[PDB]
């Protein structure tokens, strides 16, 4: 049970108890990711309106 | 002094945000015109409060605060709220219409168009900033734009900010106070591409929240405004540290030091007492050691689970009010004598503690009543990944009959993504059970 | 209309609770898999406790303690009392145990070992765990650890008994079975009526070799006894003829020379654990069914074998048991439109 | 600012469309001049939805009238509110289509779909954010299910990304005006599952027997049973005309009702519905016993031959919010074996403090249950009755069909019913 770095201050004080011792995707690719998703969009889109113009 | 930005994503977090900085503003002594009395230094200055406040010439203190929603009805209202004062119309950002409760929608579709837009709202802030040591970032797992448009946010802050660091606070889905069903989906795949981008997130499960306000404060039906001044006091004892003097937890950094050693396990556990009625006649006002000793009854934590059957990593005791060291070894003795606290082998069995003499703010016609003295523990626990166990399950229900899956599919997202997700949470479930069972 | 799901298949007991539960018209069973349950009959490994407690407006029971297996498991009954407080390493009414892997008490056995080598006394051991039916009874260390090198699972040495209780005539050994039942506010009921699984066979001190007079196990009195069954049906005496011979033979009676140090032994471990393992404040309720194995000496003195944590019963006492199951632990939480002791104790 | 464009087409759609702006028009506090005169702001706040604001503070509907014969809808301009409707609107024909699915969609309706589109343009031209489109109509007819189904797959191709919904009446031999309604009500239901988002099903046979059975109604009419509907469509329509967050907007309803793209047909249901006993009040408890009651469903199936998919509740008064979830957990905790296990929270409850005119507090029921099967089922029997000894067929031949057009639908409701079935196991 030791107190340790007892850090006292106007409003307030923080300590700290020991009780016993221890024993990224790139700009480049995020654009052809929302590219990629946007292009399969696309697609789903030109089918559709190809399975309307039929 | 070193300044951190809030974001503040979908309904949830915007809702949410809006409650935080009532009461920020009710801790600082600033009023909904942004004028703050006792700052003498007028137009100016590097106290603790003004690293989530500037400040301008006629002597308003303006959040470094950034809401995003793809929807304006709910951003509408903090622009005619009591504090419409004090953000300028920059800091308000609202699309036309939503993500439909659909990541795949508000990450590729609506986020794609309006990316690049809230990023430079956000360089604006950063310019006025002589030291930023990061982002606080609130949001939903269920939301469409909640989920899907956060973890685009995530992906380009860690592009074009680096070295700082981004905390999260994040609504754990709750069925008593939702009505999407596809919740699980957006919560695991917004968890999946935003997990190596988050250092510290802080869950908040809407069903303890709810909870809690049905038991400690007599809330029959409780509301979005009844959970969210709860939740805003829960934020403002884990940021106190940032906005006032003191020791301990006083940049971003200091949250992952002292919470989270291993970087994928980074979810610690929070603990409030006391919740007290304001309606009550009048309460007896507990003691440190007895709202210590609630710190450690599953009834009041921000996620519902059995420390009893975990490890702890990390663990760091907030007071707020009248207490003093002593007091709090005290009951911390005490409790190691009668509770079950079994800490990792590789992490000393300590807590870090820190103290401040101002109790807790509460909203004037709140539902909280004042109190002389509560605490707010951040402990990591491996029991909150009982928290990832409820929600992959509820996923693999519906992703085996590939139910709702359309939906995100036509909006441009790849069926792998799922699986993909999914395979991610299956490997942080095995993370916690590598360090926490025998 | 309440409801309760099944994932042990192979318990008869809670079968047979899920057979009354349905008799009363008040219960209705749904798929495994459903989660809107009141009961869940859980599974025995692996129970999925995280996701109990998290139905709106649904309160939900089990018939498990998370936790308990602390209490269940051979080598982690012996790291709980010698490392409990409550219970000290100077507990009286357990056996001298260690636990030795294929920390670990290896040195520490041995050095007891040759305490007792040294000074004439009764140097026999047992080795056993809990991947068995596998049990090796020797009075030489050689023999004990090199048995369980041979294995691949956690092992545990302890003194065995070798001045038992023998009943007459027969010069048999034998042990009791205790049904203890905790329900969900953590009442402790031992059930009125309990069993003595005895041994067909006379006890020999002098050839450990032969394990049918020393294992007073159900099955292998059925299998390697070939005097099954000739003293009392199927090798059970109950509490009333065992009663009846203790004042014939010894002038006592079953409660005043065995049946308090049985509730003692009982309410120390259980509420040991309590902290550990109580649902009082918990987002669910738990209650759970144990099966206390106890020896006796020739000097009337109670011994804790081991605690099972999914007993069957004896096939006389399922009806009266089962009933009060439902009674004291599943209609106490959800009640319909005493056959036990309750061992009160402080919370 | 979400705007829904309203459409109506038929006989059937348009006599129910013009009870239903009859009806929400009360609720909004609009007159039949449409003249605001409410005194709640609640009207207002969401008013936009339905109806466009016009000079003078007028609410005119943003409802689009269409028919191949004047008949009808010079009734409707007639009628109570029918000077509240733009008189652009008004899109008709003179040669009608004789309760022939090919004439509304192929001969007669192609010569008048494209000015219903440049009226369908005008009115979406003026929306700040258009949600999607509903339309009223009946399958059994020529008109509002020929050219009905004509006009979502012309609004499809032109709006791919907004939401398509439609209340849509399915014939009954109980309540028949031809004997040719299963042919017209199976060559729609394809073009539904493939061109609609969300289809309320409501079958004139559940709106008869509860005008029989429940409503003690000795000789049921039309108009009787458009009363039903009327009062259900408002109810559905309840969380769009009126502040909240659960299925604010169109597309979130369908996100969270519709698990598979083609099983989007729903089961209506609404409460009370009594007798003239009347004005006794209605506890909660008994609002959720008839909602969910067989009885009180207006698609003619008995939910316990199936299993709900999704279902969205709106209970609408000044009631007991916490009294209202535990009615409902009741219901699920004490029915589960009808709910399917796979999707976890299946059951979302609404609530709305303005009740419907005349009533302190009702329910209304939108259910995605398997059991709609049973209804598709009903229309390919009588469908494949007829159509195996070809008879009425030169009706349609005559417009210029061929018999394959006729074999691929009839294949295309069994591929739905055995895609009902395959989820109900
Ligand atoms: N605690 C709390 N939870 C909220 C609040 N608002 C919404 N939620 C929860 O958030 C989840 C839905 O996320 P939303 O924030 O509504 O969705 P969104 O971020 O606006 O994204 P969209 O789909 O585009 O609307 C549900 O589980 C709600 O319970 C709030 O104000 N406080
Ligand atoms: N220390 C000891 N001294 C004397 N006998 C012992 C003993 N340990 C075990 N036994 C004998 O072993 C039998 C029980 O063995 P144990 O309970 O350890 O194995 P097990 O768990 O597979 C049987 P069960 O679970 O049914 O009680 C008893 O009948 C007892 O006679
Ligand atoms: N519920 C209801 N059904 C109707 C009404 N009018 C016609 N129907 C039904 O609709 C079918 C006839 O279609 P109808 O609308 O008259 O054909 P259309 O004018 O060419 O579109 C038959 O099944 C009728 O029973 C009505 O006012 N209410
Ligand atoms: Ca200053
Ligand atoms: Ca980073
Ligand atoms: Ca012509
Ligand atoms: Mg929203
Ligand atoms: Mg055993
Ligand atoms: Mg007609």
């Amino acid at each position: 049970m030791e107190v340790i770095e007892l850090n006292k201050c106007t409003s307030g004080q923080s300590f700290e108890v020991i009780l016993k011792p221890p024993s990224d995707p790139s700009l480049e690719e995020i654009q052809k990711k929302l590219e990629a998703a946007e292009e399969r969009r696309k697609y789903q889109e030109a089918e559709l309106l190809k399975h309307l113009a039929e | 002094m070193r300044e951190c930005i809030s974001i503040h994503v979908g309904q949830a977090g915007v809702q949410i945000g809006n409650a935080c900085w009532e009461l920020y503003c009710l801790e600082h002594g600033i009023q909904p015109d942004g004028q703050m009395p006792s700052d003498k230094t007028i137009g100016g200055g590097d106290d603790s409060f003004n690293t989530f406040f500037s400040e301008t010439g006629a002597g308003k203190h303006v959040p470094r605060a950034v809401f995003v929603d793809l929807e304006p009805t709910v951003i509408d209202e903090v622009r005619t709220g009591t504090y419409r004062q004090l953000f300028h119309p920059e800091q308000l950002i609202t699309g036309k219409e939503d993500a439909a409760n659909n990541y795949a929608r508000g990450h590729y579709t609506i986020g794609k168009e309006i990316i690049d837009l809230v990023l430079d709202r956000i360089r604006k802030l950063a310019d006025q900033c002589t030291g930023l040591q990061g982002f606080l970032v609130f949001h939903s797992f269920g939301g469409g734009t909640g989920s899907g448009f956060t973890s685009l946010l995530m992906e380009r802050l860690s592009v074009d900010y680096g070295k700082k660091s981004k905390l999260e606070f994040s609504i754990y889905p709750a069925p008593q106070v939702s009505t999407a069903v596809v919740e699980p989906y957006n919560s695991i795949l917004t968890t999946h591409t935003t997990l190596e981008h988050s250092d510290c997130a802080f869950m908040v499960d809407n069903e303890a929240i709810y909870d809690i306000c049905r038991r400690n404060l007599d809330i029959e039906r409780p509301t979005y405004t009844n959970l969210n001044r709860l939740i805003s006091q829960i934020v403002s004892s884990i940021t106190a540290s940032l906005r006032f003097d003191g020791a301990l937890n006083v940049d971003l950094t200091e949250f992952q030091t002292n919470l989270v050693p291993y970087p994928r396990i980074h979810f610690p556990l929070a603990t409030y007492a006391p919740v007290i009625s304001a309606e009550k006649a009048y309460h007896e006002q507990l003691s440190v050691a007895e709202i210590t000793n609630a710190c450690f009854e599953p009834a009041n934590q921000m996620v519902k689970c059995d420390p009893r059957h975990g490890k702890y990593m990390a663990c760091c005791l907030l007071y707020r009010g009248d207490v003093v060291p002593k007091d709090v070894n005290a009951a911390i003795a005490t409790i190691k004598t009668k509770r079950s606290i079994q800490f990792v082998d590789w992490c000393p069995t300590g807590f870090k503690v820190g103290i401040n003499y101002q109790p807790p703010t509460v909203v004037p016609g709140g539902d909280l009543a004042k109190v002389q003295r509560a605490v707010c523990m951040l402990s990591n626990t491996t029991a909150i990944a009982e928290a990832w166990a409820r929600l992959d399950h509820k996923f693999d229900l519906m992703y085996a009959k590939r139910a709702f899956v359309h939906w995100y599919v036509g909006e441009g997202m790849e069926e792998g993504e799922f699986s993909e997700a999914r395979e991610d949470m299956a490997a942080l479930e095995k993370d916690y059970e590598e360090v926490g069972v025998d | 209309m309440y409801t309760f799901v099944v994932r042990d298949e192979n318990s008869s007991v809670y079968a047979e609770v899920s057979r009354l539960l349905l008799a009363t018209g008040q219960w209705k069973r749904l798929r495994k898999d459903n989660p809107r349950f009141n009961l869940m009959l859980g599974e025995r490994n692996r129970l999925p406790f995280g996701r109990l407690g998290h139905e709106p407006g649904l309160v939900q029971l089990v018939n498990y303690y998370r936790g308990a297996d602390k209490l269940c498991r051979k080598a982690s009954l012996v790291k709980l009392i010698k490392t409990s407080p409550e219970l000290s390493e100077s507990c009286t009414w357990f056996p001298e145990s260690y636990v030795i892997y294929p920390t670990d008490e290896r040195e520490v056995f041995l050095a007891a070992y040759n305490r007792r080598r040294e000074g004439r006394e009764g140097n026999v051991w047992i080795a056993k765990s809990s991947a068995g039916a596998g049990i090796l009874i020797s009075s030489e260390a050689s023999e004990l650890l090199d048995f369980i090198d041979e294995q691949g699972q956690v092992h545990v040495i302890q003194k065995y008994l070798e001045k038992p209780l023998l009943l007459e005539p027969g010069h048999r050994k034998f042990d009791i079975r205790s049904w203890v039942l905790v329900d969900h506010l953590y009442n402790i009921y031992l059930y009125r009526e309990g069993v003595l699984r005895t041994s067909s066979e006379p006890y020999n001190s002098a050839n450990f070799q032969d394990k049918t007079c020393h294992l007073t196990n159900h099955c292998i009195q059925k299998e390697y006894s070939k005097n099954y069954g000739r003293y009392e049906e199927g090798n059970e005496m109950f509490f009333e003829e065992f009663n009846q011979y203790l004042m014939d033979a010894l002038n006592t009676t079953l409660e005043n020379s065995i049946l308090l140090q049985i509730k003692h032994i009982i309410r120390s471990c259980l509420m040991c654990i309590e902290p550990a393992i109580s649902t009082k404040h918990l987002h669910y309720q738990s209650f759970q069914l144990f099966g206390f194995d106890f020896m006796v000496d020739e000097e009337l003195k109670v011994w804790l074998i081991e605690v099972n944590g999914a007993p069957a019963c004896a096939q006389k006492l399922y009806a009266e048991l089962c009933q009060g199951i439902v009674d004291v632990a599943i209609s106490s939480v959800f009640p319909l439109a005493s056959i036990f002791i309750k061992l009160h104790h402080h919370h | 600012m979400r705007e829904i464009v309203h459409i109506q087409a038929g006989q059937c759609g348009n006599q129910i469309g013009a009870k239903f702006w009859e009806v929400i028009s009360d609720e909004h506090g609009i007159d039949p001049t449409g003249s605001y005169h409410g005194d709640s702001d609640l009207q207002l706040e969401r008013i936009n939805v339905y109806y466009n604001e016009a000079t003078g503070n007028k609410y005119v509907p943003r409802a689009i009238l269409v028919d191949l014969e004047p008949g009808t809808m010079d009734s409707v301009r007639s009628g109570p509110f029918g000077q509240i409707f733009r008189p652009d609107n008004f899109v008709f024909g003179q040669s009608g289509a004789g309760n022939n699915w090919a004439k509304g969609h192929y001969t007669e309706g192609a010569e008048l779909v494209d000015s219903v589109l440049d009226v369908v343009r005008k009115e979406s031209e003026s929306c700040d954010c258009l949600q999607g489109f509903q339309l009223t109509h009946s399958l059994g007819g020529g008109t509002g299910s020929g050219m009905g189904t004509l006009l979502i797959s012309k609004i499809r191709e032109e709006y791919p990304d907004r939401i398509m919904n439609t209340f849509s009446v399915m014939p009954s031999p109980k309540v028949s005006d031809t004997v040719v309604e299963p042919y017209n009500a199976t060559l729609s239901v394809h073009q539904l599952v493939e061109n609609t988002d969300e289809t309320y099903c409501i079958d004139n046979e559940a709106l008869y027997d509860i005008c029989f059975r429940t409503l003690k109604l000795t000789t049921p009419t039309y108009g009787d049973l458009n009363h039903l509907v009327s009062a259900t469509m408002s109810g559905v329509t309840t969380c769009l005309r009126f502040p909240g967050q659960l299925n604010a907007d169109l597309r979130k309803l369908a996100v969270n009702m519709v698990p598979f793209p083609r099983l989007h047909f729903f089961m209506p249901g609404f409460a009370p519905l009594t007798s003239r006993q009347q004005y006794r009040a209605l506890t909660v408890p008994e609002l959720t016993q008839q909602m969910f009651d067989s009885k009180n469903m207006m698609a003619a199936c008995d939910p316990r031959h199936g299993r709900y998919l999704t279902v969205a509740a709106i209970f609408r008064g000044r009631m007991s919010m916490k009294e209202v979830d535990e009615q409902m957990l009741n219901v699920q905790n004490k029915n589960s074996s009808y709910f399917v296990e796979w999707i976890p929270n299946n059951v979302k409850t609404a609530v709305c403090d303005i009740p419907p005119r005349g009533l302190k507090m009702s329910a209304t029921f939108i259910g995605n249950s398997t059991a709609i099967q049973e209804l598709f089922k009903r229309i390919s029997e009588q469908f494949t009755a007829m159509f195996r000894r070809k008879a009425f067929l030169h009706w349609y031949t005559g417009e210029g069909m061929d018999e394959m057009e006729f074999t691929e639908a009839e294949s295309n409701m069994n591929d739905l019913v055995s895609e009902y079935q395959q989820y109900q196991d």
